[PDB]
């Protein structure tokens, strides 16, 4: 819908070009098909349109705002922990989404490019490979009980790991 | 424990600091606990000397549910007397040793490192 988001590249078909001086069965049962089946469903649809229009209804998406974070929270204040991990988890299923929008792209890339995919679907591929070993390194080795903490502790140990590996001249 | 308590009272079921703690609701569940308690009470004793029950003893039913309505009045409130005496009691063991409960000041979680414990 969005084509930034969900980008489509332009479906560019070729003229028809015909040989035979033969008829082609597809052409004319599609004329059919419009005629009988698109006709009366968009007269249905655009009376059901129209009948929004008459009485509309507006809905909104709910803006979080943030919150201190659990680095800025004292151990033992469960106040300021549940606030933190609740941001976490919603930051955490947004990054899910998040994954999903990316494996879409990706399989739909493949299915457009068809056969010549492994040349010029390349760019979704890094894009998922990318966002990919950032939730390996961000969410992958932790379990069901998942938490703010427990990414922190991970972070802090590769943090660790990568100040270890630049100690080195 | 707190009956070496200074000021304790020999046998005195409600002395008169207790009467500056609020009392029940009288609507409290456990008042009406107690009432059902003895409603049961009356039933159980229809039951096992072969009487009518909820039909029989209303008397005795409505006897029975406020001796247990007016004994537990009194009741928690001694209770809560002596809950309210042990809070006192330990405010003021607190704020006479401050030396042995510090102002204790907790750390956050980016300065201290707990360990990583992966599942894989
Ligand atoms: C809501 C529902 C409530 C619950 C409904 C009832 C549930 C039925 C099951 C109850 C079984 C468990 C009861 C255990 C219990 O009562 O506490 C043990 C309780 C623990 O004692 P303590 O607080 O460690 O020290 C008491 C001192 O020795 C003695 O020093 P004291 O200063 O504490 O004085 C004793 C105090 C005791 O009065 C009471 O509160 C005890 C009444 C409990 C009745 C049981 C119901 O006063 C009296 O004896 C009444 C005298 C009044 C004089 C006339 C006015 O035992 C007693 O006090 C024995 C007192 C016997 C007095 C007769």
């Amino acid at each position: 819908w969005d084509k930034d988001v969900y980008p489509e590249p332009p479906s560019r078909t070729p003229a028809p070009s015909p040989q035979t001086s033969l008829p082609n069965p597809i052409t004319y049962l599609t004329k059919a098909y419009d005629l009988v089946v698109d006709w009366p469903v968009t007269l249905v649809r655009e009376f059901i349109e129209r009948q929004h229009a008459k009485n509309r209804t507006y809905y909104y998406h709910r803006q979080y705002r943030r919150v201190p974070d659990i680095t800025e929270c004292k151990e033992g204040d469960v106040l300021c922990i549940y606030e933190a991990e609740m941001q976490w988890r919603r930051d955490f299923k947004v990054d899910q989404e998040i994954m999903n929008i990316i494996q879409e792209r990706l399989k739909a890339c493949q299915q457009r490019e068809g056969e010549n995919y492994q040349q010029n679907c390349a760019k979704e591929l890094e894009q998922f490979t990318k966002v990919t070993k950032a939730y390996q390194d961000r969410y992958l080795d932790l379990g069901a009980y998942y938490s703010a903490r427990k990414c922190l502790a991970k972070q802090k140990q590769r943090m660790l790991e990568e100040r270890k590996a630049a100690r080195q001249e | 424990m707190m009956n070496g308590r200074p000021g304790h009272e020999p046998l005195k079921f409600l002395p008169d600091e207790a009467r500056s703690l609020p009392p029940p609701k009288l609507n409290d569940p456990r008042l009406v606990y107690m009432g059902l308690l003895g409603y049961c009470t009356g039933l159980m004793d229809n039951m096992l000397r072969m009487r009518p029950v909820m039909r029989a003893g209303l008397h005795r039913q409505l006897l029975f549910v406020t001796s247990f309505v007016f004994a537990g009045y009194f009741y928690l409130k001694r209770q809560n007397y002596l809950y309210a005496v042990k809070d006192h009691d330990m405010f003021g063991y607190i704020k006479l040793h401050p030396e042995d409960f510090p102002e204790k000041e907790k750390k956050t979680y980016a300065e201290i490192l707990e360990p990583f414990h992966p599942v894989r």
